[PDB]
Formats: C-alpha cells, structure tokens, sequence
C-alpha cells in the first residue's frame, strides 16, 4: 500500500529561508542511474 | 489530480517521498516508488514512463515538466520533509560537470523521504526533482529533469 497525500500548492515563497553552497563538481553517471565522483 | 506537491506515503505510515501533479499526471523519482502503482483516494495511478539511469517515472501520462536552470539565477527547493509542513529554502545552485554537458546541483541535505520534492525557479516552474546525487562529506543533489 503505497498511497499519496496532497501537501501545498507549487509557489515560490518570497520569505524563503536561504542557505548552501555553489560547489562546481566533476561527475560521471552510470547506467544504474548512480552519479559518482571523476 | 489536483495540481501541487504530494507526500508518497507507504504501509504504522511511512513517507517514502514526495511528487509532483501536474496537467494531470504524478511526477516522481524511480528509486521512491521502483514503478509501483499508487493509490490515490479510493482511485489507483499506474505507471505510464519511467527510466532507471534518469531516475524518474511518471504516473498516468507522460513526462510534463520541462523548465530548466538558467545557470545564473537563485532558484528554490520546495522541500516536503516527513512530519513537517511543505516548506521553501532558496539557494544558488552548483554544477555537475558531465562528459554530456552540465546539470545544476543544490547543496542541500534533507531527510530520504524529501526525495521527490521540486525546485522552482523564480516563475514556479519545476525545473527538477531532488534526490539524486552524490558525497562530497556532505550530500550534494542534482537537479533531476526529464524530457517534454
């Protein structure tokens, strides 16, 4: 029993908490669908 | 069917994830539901796409979302953590770099079942879905888009 419960409306909030980093990062994606490092 | 952000509950409840509806049809990540049909109400969605190295499927009709990154801009993740009111954190997003050209990428680290959950850019498109990614030791997610 995998079920679905409605949870907001898709809006863009002006008083959103900001936060994170920017990291520029090298990637490869394999055919299991799993990123790693290169 | 109604358009917005959904938890993706399973059976004591668990949330496993979270999607998207829109123009009628259930966006989420492959690794949250492995394609499974989901009930809806007294209703049942059925798998009508899905693919294992882009990690998504959708439910009742194709793929819809189609914005994407400008590269430049703040954008937000629309995160629906397990036990906690649906909630917007905005930051820049980083870059995977790929031999197939650049994705963008958010820094942030949220519970597992927030897998699913959109990022918006500043009109309220959905330019992905969070929840795939990789270590750097902090968890760094793609901003997962499929094909219109």
């Amino acid at each position: 029993d995998m079920y679905i419960e409605r949870a907001g409306d898709i809006t863009w909030e002006k008083d959103a908490e900001v936060t994170g980093n920017s990291p520029r990062l090298d990637v490869a994606l394999d055919e299991s669908g799993d990123f790693s490092l290169v | 069917t109604t358009d917005g952000v959904y938890r993706v509950m399973t059976r004591g409840s668990t949330q496993v994830g979270v999607g998207v509806m829109q123009e009628g049809v259930f966006h989420t990540m492959w690794h949250v539901t492995k394609g499974a049909a989901l009930r809806s109400g007294e209703g049942r969605l059925d798998p009508y796409w899905g693919d294992v190295k882009q990690d998504l499927v959708s439910y009742c009709g194709p793929w819809k979302l189609d914005a994407a990154w400008d590269g430049l801009s703040e954008v937000q993740l629309l995160a629906v953590p397990p036990g906690e009111r649906a909630k917007n954190i905005q930051t820049l997003p980083g870059i995977f770099k790929t031999k197939d050209g650049d994705i963008g990428a958010v820094a942030l680290d949220y519970p597992a079942g927030t897998s699913g959950s959109p990022i918006l850019d500043k009109s309220g498109r959905v330019i992905g879905l969070y929840g795939n990614g990789v270590v750097i030791g902090s968890y760094v997610s793609a901003i997962t888009q499929g094909k219109r």
